[PDB]
RNA sequence: GUCGAUCCUAAGGGUCGGGGGAACCCCGACAGAUAGCGCGUCGCGCGUACUCCGAAAGGGAAUCGGGUUAAAAUUCCU
RNA sequence: UUUAACAGCCUGCCCACCCUGGAAUCGGCUCAGCCGGAGGUAGGGUCCAGCGGCUGGAAGAGCACCGCACGUGGUGUCCGGUGCGCUCCCGGCGGCCCUUGAAAAUCCGGAGGACCGAAUGCCGUCCACGCCCGGUCGUACUCAUAACCGCAUCAG
RNA sequence: UCUAGUCCGACUUUGUGAAAUGACGUUAUUUUACUUAUUCCGUGAAUCGGAAGCGGGUUUUUGGACCCAAGGCUCGCUUCGCGGGCCGA
């Protein structure tokens, strides 16, 4: 018996996907790794008063890279731990990502590691 | 900013039936109310069973 | 000439209704097996302003009959309901201002209004505010009422047509004087884009048949035939007689 | 206990509000149902000509399972089957053979073989759509004078042939060790339709209205017959 | 994360199905087995044909002082 | 001649609400209304607003002034009055309409009580404290008698 | 000199009957009956039709509440606890 006036289409099973073959080989590859991230570090003299000042990296990064890859970029890169990270998209076009370290790492230290200063 | 997170229990609810829904004027209408239409419908109930037996 | 006035209202575009404000339609509830046959009570919990309609609108609250959850219904008001006003609606509903019954059991002179042609269609006849509907006589044998609407003119509908007993509630509405442009502005600015209207006789003949002269002048019959095509048909259409209504013909 | 009571309700209009029932009549369905539903009303309302009516006259249910009965002892092999016996005769023809006794289908091989005067039984199924493949096959058996029946189920005939449907089927000849009940079947077979063929040119079928109608029109003729003693 | 967009809906816009149309296109939830949701752990219950677009002045989760540049900040520093 | 968000405590506007009590010789009351046996006046309470008060934040800051050196120290930042004043916000009342002046997201509360623990150790918990996390895009500058449009660094 | 629209008739959609009248078993006209074509109205398609029981000759002083069944009978049961069946309706 039917106690709704109203008819609803009954479920149904439905299966998953099961393809005979693969529609792509392989995966594609990783094209926003580590140094693909991490174009190259800004040596202005605006940026360089942050590596002292603020403990802070400036780097030049991929447009398509997000302020959560910039930060496993970094540590994949140069080991080193993450306080924040900011990021704009300069007048270029080109992104510009402010990485300020933790007090454990010295970033006037990693610079000189890096080969800007 | 009367989101149970921001707000304590005690300053977004009143200790009766229909606290915070209806002023206690109200309340009190409405258990009057319920209490003597429901007796009357007893008395519609017994009225109508000492008729119902004439004959 | 180009697209007259009046033909350019069926369009729509910005000849559409005003009904933002609205409240929604006002109608009787669906007919169901409690009003068939017995009757169902409603309480009125406000009588609200409708934007464009004269008459007051009651909302009802019914309890619903086989589901758990409460029905809220619109009715155009009858001049005397008030808010904690019971209201019952069946065909074994007694006959009290506010109540709707069909009009096989209203008896022969009873005023009524908001009166459904179809039986079931909620209300069609007599809505607007000081109208009403008398019932003038039943025909058993065909199962039909006769009743008179407000324009005086007769007409047969089925007994099981449902109806409220009274008159339409803010009659007198039409006799208060406007005195003002700007009244008859507010009142149309909630109902449609229809004023203020331009003579024809003031336009020039290529938007209108009246339009053009050395003189402001029809210049033919203003009487126009019924079959005339659209931007032709303007000025009194098939009038059967014109003139100041004396005697009679104003009966 | 007596802490059990009994908590009745009072139904009715205006009263506590009624259990769950049965609402399968009101059931707005959806348009495949509703289309199949007007599609057999439809038919029955309008009058159905005789060339179509008398595939309603279909064969009793008690002889019908009996013909059916027998049709299973002459069933087509089954594809494994058909397989099985061509190994079998390949093994033959390596080491250096009675016709078949079964029944015949399609309505092709059917219509050569009545039409040849080789088929002594004609099954034929009342639900062929379109009916056009078979609304003619009655007169065919009767001109031909062969014993024809009309049985309900297409898809019945079809599982006799290891077919999902078959339009009819035929019987050309029966095993000998059987052949009196066959005789039996085929004499009230051709009493119910062949015999009948004549009488039901002008039987025109259908016509019935509903049951809301019938009662309504059954109630206006009392009224008739009611004054009529008066 | 805290300013906005983003989210919500307004007049309205774009559409499924259906109905038109030689077709470009027209109508626009109106001719229809909706979308799914909830609770247990795949089952039960519910279920009225759009999970769409439409506001940097409508609705709307949360940041404040002090300091800092040649040029930025309720965003940088504390 | 200064005092932020935020946190706690206090205060309790104009209204609304509650208890006692029972009013003509009617009284209470606003600039205007208006309110009272459907319970006034009066007496005592509850609640609501805050861009109100105090403390924390927070003087360690800011500002002013006077020094010492050419970063560093000291002193002060205090006590009142006034209003048909101006700008903004709020409260409450009244006038006006044949005009009655959006929707939804979202959030809060309520009615109902299926189901569920313990013989006291489990269950429940919108409480306090502690721990972790925070995407994408916009952000410069002009906004105009020179950064917009008018062919221009145009009296528009 | 024409045309959208509109009015009007025929055929088509378009079937089932009856009566009156008329013409030559067919057949026109008129009125009327039927419901499944077609058209329209209503709803979240929620008590339609018929026949029984019951009553005689199910809800109206009130601005409340109203759902997921109490109860009875009866099988299985891994039993005084679960799962089904029929009433309640
Ligand atoms: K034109
Ligand atoms: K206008
Ligand atoms: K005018
Ligand atoms: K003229
Ligand atoms: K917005
Ligand atoms: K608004
Ligand atoms: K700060
Ligand atoms: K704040
Ligand atoms: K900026
Ligand atoms: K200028
Ligand atoms: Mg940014
Ligand atoms: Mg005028
Ligand atoms: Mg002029
Ligand atoms: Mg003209
Ligand atoms: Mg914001
Ligand atoms: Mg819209
Ligand atoms: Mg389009
Ligand atoms: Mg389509
Ligand atoms: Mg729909
Ligand atoms: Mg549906
Ligand atoms: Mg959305
Ligand atoms: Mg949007
Ligand atoms: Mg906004
Ligand atoms: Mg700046
Ligand atoms: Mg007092
Ligand atoms: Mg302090
Ligand atoms: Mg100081
Ligand atoms: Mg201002
Ligand atoms: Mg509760
Ligand atoms: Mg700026
Ligand atoms: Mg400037
Ligand atoms: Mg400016
Ligand atoms: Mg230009
Ligand atoms: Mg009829
Ligand atoms: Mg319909």
């Amino acid at each position: 018996i039917r106690t709704k006036v109203t008819f609803h289409r009954p479920k149904t099973l439905k299966k998953d996907r099961s393809p005979k073959y693969p529609r792509v080989s392989a995966p594609g590859r990783n094209r926003l790794d580590q140094y693909a991230i991490l174009k190259y570090p800004l040596t202005t003299e605006s940026a360089m008063k942050k590596i002292e000042d603020n403990n802070t990296l400036v780097f030049i990064v991929d447009i398509k890279a997000d302020k959560k890859k910039i930060k496993d970029a970094v540590k994949k890169m140069y080991d080193i731990q993450i306080k924040k990270v900011n990021t704009l998209i300069r007048p270029d076009g080109t992104k510009k990502a402010y990485v300020r370290l933790t007090p454990d790492y010295d970033a006037l230290d990693v610079a000189n590691k890096i080969g800007i200063i | 900013e009367y989101k149970r997170s921001r707000l304590s229990r005690n300053r977004r609810t009143v200790n009766r039936a229909y606290g915070g829904v209806l002023s206690g004027s109200a309340v009190r209408e409405r258990i009057i109310r319920a209490f003597l239409v429901e007796e009357q419908k007893i008395v519609k109930k017994v009225l109508k069973i000492q008729k119902a037996k004439e004959k | 000439g180009r697209v007259i006035r009046a033909q350019r209202k069926g369009a729509g575009s910005v000849f559409k209704s005003h009904t933002h404000h609205r409240k929604g339609p006002a109608r009787f509830r669906t007919l169901d097996f409690g009003e068939r046959n017995g009757y169902l009570k409603g309480v009125i919990t406000e009588v609200i302003h409708d934007p464009g309609r004269g008459a007051p609108l009651a909302r009802v609250t019914f309890r619903h009959p086989f589901r758990y959850k409460h029905q809220k219904e619109l009715f155009v008001a009858a001049e005397g309901m008030y808010t904690g006003q019971f209201v019952y609606c069946g065909k074994k509903a007694t006959l009290m201002v506010g109540n709707v019954l069909p009009l096989r059991s209203i008896p022969e002179g009873a005023v009524v209004c908001n009166v459904e042609h179809k039986v079931g269609d909620r209300g069609v006849f007599a809505r607007c505010s000081g109208d009403y509907a008398i019932v003038i006589s039943h025909n058993p044998d065909n199962g039909t009422t006769r009743v008179k609407l407000p324009s005086g003119a007769k007409k047969i509908v089925p007994s099981g047509c449902r109806a409220m007993i009274g008159q339409v509630a803010g009659g007198g509405r039409t006799e208060k004087p406007m005195l003002k442009a700007g009244n008859a502005y507010h009142k149309y600015r909630v109902k449609r884009n229809c004023w203020p209207k331009v003579r024809g006789v003031a336009m020039n003949p290529v938007e209108h048949p009246h339009g053009g002269g050395n003189h402001q002048h029809i210049g033919h019959a203003s009487t126009v035939r019924r079959d005339a095509p659209p931007g032709q048909k303007v000025g009194l259409i098939a009038a059967r007689r014109t003139g100041r209504l004396r005697g009679q013909a104003r009966a | 206990n007596p802490l059990f009571e009994k908590r009745p309700k009072q139904f009715g209009i205006g009263g506590a509000l009624p259990p769950k029932k049965d609402v399968t009549r009101n059931v707005r369905w959806p348009r495949n149902v509703t289309l199949q539903r007007k599609k057999r009303i439809l038919k029955m309302r309008l009058k159905v000509p005789p060339a179509l009516n008398q595939f309603t006259k279909t064969l009793d249910k008690n002889l019908a399972t009996t013909l059916f009965k027998m049709l299973l002892k002459y069933r087509p092999e089954d594809k494994a089957a058909k397989k099985e016996r061509l190994v079998k005769r390949a093994q033959a023809e390596a080491e250096g053979t009675k016709k078949p006794i079964i029944v015949k289908y399609g309505l092709k091989h059917i219509t050569y073989l009545i039409e040849q005067n080789k088929a002594q039984l004609v099954v034929i199924a009342h639900d062929v759509d379109p009916i056009e493949l078979v609304v003619w096959l009655p007169a065919l058996c009767r001109k031909m004078e062969i014993p024809y029946c009309i049985v309900k189920g297409k898809a019945r005939l079809g599982s006799i042939v290891h077919k999902k449907t078959a339009s009819a089927l035929c019987l050309t000849t029966v095993k000998n060790e059987d052949k009196m009940e066959f005789s039996r079947v085929l004499e009230a077979i051709k009493a119910n339709f062949n015999d009948k063929y004549e009488e039901n040119r002008k039987k025109w079928g259908g016509g019935i209205m509903g049951s809301k109608s019938q009662a309504r029109t059954k109630a206006k003729e009392r009224v008739l017959a009611k004054e009529a003693a008066q």
